[PDB]
């Protein structure tokens, strides 16, 4: 058959619900997780199941498992749901900053290397998007760090201008630019 | 207590399975977040009697594995990724 | 091409065998030179879905292994050495 | 049964001889090695066997193997020697030196930490032996490095004197000392 998805929030302890839907009000349902294998059960307090909502459980309890699935045994037969894949994801970007931060004076022929750095929570993925006037790009403690490097090898005088770097967590975005003036070789 | 003939055998420079972060092998995919975040690959490993020697692959291959890449609060898709595995290892100088 | 259910299983945080230099575990024995210079030990390994989590032993043990320690151009004697092995692993916070 | 030993010299390419002794002049003998398994054969040139000397082979050919053993098959039966354990060992010490190298003036109550460092070839084992006037010791690129650290926590004025460090490869030894003067707390 198929598989499903269940998203773990940036905030564990918050409850997640697996859409294991039923039809028998009193259905005694469990939830297996992997890997490694564990099985959970409602406790009335935090863990539950609802014919029309499904298995509800604190995301911190299954955050580790790549997959989970409801299960129930009635009569001589046990059946269980489709595999629900756990997706643990974050979206916060603390700050975007590049080096050099301040002003920049250069001259024709020189090389330039600008470093953009993302400071995010954990479980974060970052997409790097730049903005500027033959240019090469490359992408690579309770925090996560990301960095992109732009290089121009033999700058012309028309590389003078604003250089904005943008980092995206997927729902949050942050910029931080610098101006780059260029002149002719001195004397 | 494991004997020496045991130990010696168990240490031989051969293809051992090892855990690697996908992030290490595929670092260019920053936007993506993988499930599982690490995979097991056969790589040369173990030691050589002479510490002037070194355990090194003599026959690599590429393998393909299925990984769930979720993209920052956007989408999620099964991704086939290629990894390097070591088929033969050997004790060579440095 | 290894499927995802395969991959996922193969990556689970569990006791994996790994190669360790004896020099790393027993660094106080400088005068000695061991054969083999490395040994295989079961240690926690693999990954957790949440990268706020961490793969850690919940049940270690000590094991004894036979090693030939030769001493700088002097003597050579079989040496029984104690190592730490991981019997149970688990995904825990940081 | 038992096992034997065969020592690999500091100098590979030099030939080593495994005491697999015979009685049949024309005995066709081989040599298996582990690990991993390999089997060698005389080639008349470099590799040979002698009823009264045994298997001779360039140490660089088997340096990797933890063990080796002669072997021969006559009639319906093959027999082979006892396990000979390979021992790869070095003995050269390049230089012995400590930090600080120069003179040392201190005062009572102060702590002192002296670092001794051995620079040797490879496959070398080192034994550290000191010499000096409540003192703690601790032991731990085509070269090998070793280091010992001596610490006195609250030096008295009678810790003044010469401090010699000696490193031993097992057949070679090298010293390198420094004088440590101590005075009373200034003013």
């Amino acid at each position: 058959h198929q598989h499903g998805v269940v998203y773990i929030t940036e905030n564990k302890n918050k409850t997640v619900v697996i859409p294991c839907l039923g039809s028998i009000s009193n259905l005694n349902v469990s939830l297996c997780a992997r890997y490694p294998e564990k099985r959970f059960v409602p406790d009335g307090n935090r863990i539950s199941w609802d014919s029309k909502k499904g298995f509800t459980i604190p995301s911190y309890m299954i955050s580790y498992a790549g997959m989970v699935f409801c299960e129930a045994k009635i009569n001589d037969e046990s059946y269980q749901s489709i595999m629900y894949i756990v997706v643990v994801v974050g979206y916060r970007i603390y700050d975007v900053v590049l080096s050099p931060s301040h002003g920049i004076e250069l001259s024709v022929g020189e090389k330039l290397v600008l470093n953009c750095t993302a400071r995010t929570e954990l479980n974060v993925g970052i997409d790097f998007n730049w903005e500027y006037p033959h240019k090469k790009l490359v992408n690579r403690s309770e925090m996560k760090k990301f960095l992109s490097t732009l290089t121009i090898d033999g700058v012309t005088r028309s590389d003078q201008g604003l250089y904005t770097c943008a980092a995206s967590s997927g729902l949050m975005t942050k910029k931080n630019s610098t101006f780059v003036r260029v002149h002719e070789k001195p004397f | 207590t494991k004997g020496w003939s045991e130990v010696l055998k168990g240490s031989e420079c051969k293809p051992r399975p090892i855990v690697v972060p996908v992030s290490e092998t595929h670092p260019e995919l920053t936007s993506q977040r993988f499930n599982p975040p690490c995979v097991t690959l056969m790589r040369c490993g173990g030691c050589c009697n002479d510490e002037s020697l070194e355990c090194v692959p003599t026959e690599e291959v590429n393998v393909t594995m299925e990984l769930l890449g979720a993209s920052g609060s956007g989408s999620n898709g099964m991704q086939r990724l290629s990894f390097v595995e070591h088929k033969k290892c050997d004790c060579r100088p440095r």
